[PDB]
């Protein structure tokens, strides 16, 4: 369709192996940056600690429970509190969640993010549910009890995004590269004797032709063909994080042109 | 049923008033700890 | 203590606009503007697309301190042609431009098995 | 003779001596309960003394420093003494 | 303490694979960087969260109160 153009090589609920071309390196990059810190996201953004006689400060496992990733399919139906019209947080901007649990057994008892219940009202849209992804249904291991301790919370999820905190980010890595046979010269490869044979060849070098012993260096050949790979933390479907990431951007420089309007 | 004191190892809520020193029933710990407060605190999960 | 608050890098505080378009004096055709809680994710982009316009003769961004989320962007065009509009030009080519690559992505998303 | 120090709330009396730290976040029993969140200057032990009404002697928590109580115990000496330990997290 | 929830450089999600790697120790008698790689966790930055975590939480266990 006349322009950037994807041509997939992987793909499944955690990965996204793909290949950009016919684009500028700059608008690779603002993708690539706006994947990891502007893709909004709900995450527990507040705990109130009823009871923790566990072996853990209260801030402990609370800053645990915030990098606990949580359902973010729908998280455009939901609003971020600071825009919200109601008093502190509601059911229009944001998802409240429970936590309790008792060291009954003599055996140390676990304490996952399954154990997690929600009790404000979704209004039929899929958010907030603790993301699992273990072979067992348990999740992310929050803390730990013996017989006796007791761990009473309350958290409050709320609308975010990586650029505030870490923990509203939906992606955990994303390999990016370009030129595999180093012809548009943009490195100079260190060496002790050999460049080439020093030197690890890449994946993409597959995807690519190697230039030929006498050609004269191509001085005119810019950056396009760009090798990436994204991996989503499960609050998003992969694909989305892709998405997402060209429709923040998009949005972005919309709020712009309609900056110069109203100006 | 409220308590205004524990003990550092019966764990067994104490709770007196002046002139009654610092001991516990049966665990004489003259310890005692000050118990957690019923005004739940809050904080920010970053 | 002094750490400002993160909500401040993305968010207009108050009194603060978008952008603050000023016009420059060392040279004619030239404008610089502000862009307020924005960082080189934006910058660097309308740089490079208003740098494929022929009729621009300069296009250079710059964020002059890491602690504030704001950076400035020069224009300088050809008589005739103003500055605000290549900067409309390329915004509106770069919103089309990634509205394709859009497409295309969900396009190859479907063709793939899993 | 008959002049102790005591661990209890102060409220001002022919005296005043007492500091800028405000008294609000202890407890009758003249100590903060495990969970109050302090900072500031705030008092921490409120203590008194009735030297020969009410002198302030009182623990106000260090003026760069700020956390939330961890426990505070109570205890006895050898000599029979009154102890207190706060230790804020 | 306790595993933690995510790799400090990438993001990963990490806090749900300790018992697994626990596991794939001893009743599978695997070795730390094959019982590793079988996680997912293949670049090193996550590889090192598991590989160098120290459980002093089940120490702290047991204490009593
Ligand atoms: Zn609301
Ligand atoms: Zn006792
Ligand atoms: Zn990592």
């Amino acid at each position: 369709e006349e322009g950037p153009q994807v041509k997939i090589r992987e793909a499944s609920k955690d990965n996204v192996d793909f290949i950009l071309s016919n684009v500028d390196l700059a608008m690779a990059n603002s993708l690539r940056r706006v994947m990891i810190a502007e893709i909004p996201t709900l995450a527990i953004d507040s705990v109130e600690v009823e009871t923790n006689t566990t072996v853990l400060a209260d801030e402990f496992i609370a800053h645990r429970l915030g990098l606990i990733p949580l359902q973010s399919m729908d998280i455009e139906q939901l609003e971020y509190s600071r825009d919200c019209f109601c008093e502190d947080h509601c059911d229009k901007c944001s998802v409240v969640l429970t936590l309790q649990a008792f060291g009954e057994s003599e055996s140390t008892t676990n304490v996952y993010s399954k154990d997690l219940v929600i009790v404000s009202n979704l209004m039929g849209r899929n958010i907030g549910h603790p993301i699992i992804q273990d072979k067992e249904g348990n999740g992310v291991l929050i803390c730990k009890l013996r017989k006796g301790q007791e761990l009473k919370l309350t958290c409050v999820a709320k609308k975010g995004i990586a650029k505030e905190h870490a923990k509203w980010g939906p992606a955990a890595a994303i390999e990016f590269e370009y030129d595999p046979w180093n012809k548009l010269k943009h490195t100079d490869y260190w060496y002790e004797q050999d460049s080439a044979k020093e030197w690890p060849q890449s994946k993409n070098c597959e995807y690519e032709d190697p230039p030929n012993e006498g050609d004269p260096f191509d001085y005119k050949a810019q950056a396009d063909t760009f090798y990436m790979n994204v991996e989503s933390v499960g609050s998003i479907p992969v694909d989305q994080v892709v998405v997402r990431g060209i429709d923040t951007l998009q949005k972005k420089v919309a709020s712009i042109l309609l900056a110069l309007t109203q100006m | 049923a409220t308590l205004k004191y524990i003990c550092a190892e019966c764990s067994s809520k104490l709770s007196l008033s002046r002139t009654d020193a610092v001991r516990c029933k049966d665990c004489g710990h003259r310890i005692l700890l000050k118990a957690r407060t019923k005004r739940l605190v809050q904080f920010e999960a970053r | 203590m002094n750490a400002p608050d993160r909500f401040e890098l993305f968010l207009l505080g108050e009194g603060e606009s978008k952008l603050k378009i000023d016009p420059d004096t060392k040279a004619p055709n030239a404008v610089v503007i502000t862009f307020e809680k924005e960082d080189h994710t934006l910058g660097n982009l309308i740089r490079a697309e208003l740098l494929n316009d022929r009729k621009v003769l300069f296009a250079a961004y710059k964020v002059e301190h890491p602690f504030f989320a704001r950076f400035k962007l020069r224009i300088q065009t050809t008589e005739g042609y103003d500055p605000k509009d290549a900067l409309k030009n390329a915004c509106n080519s770069i919103i089309n431009k990634l509205g394709a690559l859009k497409t295309n992505f969900e396009t190859e998303w479907n063709l793939q098995t899993l | 003779m008959s002049i102790t120090e005591t661990f209890e709330k102060p409220q001002r009396t022919n005296t005043l001596r007492m500091k800028h730290g405000t008294y609000d976040k202890l407890d009758d029993d003249g100590l903060i309960a495990p969970g109050v969140r302090v900072s500031g200057e705030d008092v921490i032990i409120g203590k008194t003394t009735p030297i020969s009404s009410k002198r302030d002697a009182s623990t106000p928590l260090r003026s760069t420093e700020n956390g939330i109580v961890d426990q505070v115990l109570v205890t006895t000496n050898q000599d029979g003494l009154k102890f207190v330990k706060v230790r804020v997290r | 303490m306790i595993v933690p929830v995510r790799c400090f450089s990438c993001g990963k999600v990490v806090g749900d694979k300790w018992e697994s790697y626990l596991n794939l120790l001893q009743e599978d008698e695997l070795d730390e960087g094959t019982a590793l790689s079988r996680l997912g966790l293949k670049r090193y930055c996550c590889r090192r969260m598991i590989l160098t975590h120290v459980d002093l939480i089940e120490k702290f266990l047991r204490y009593n109160p």
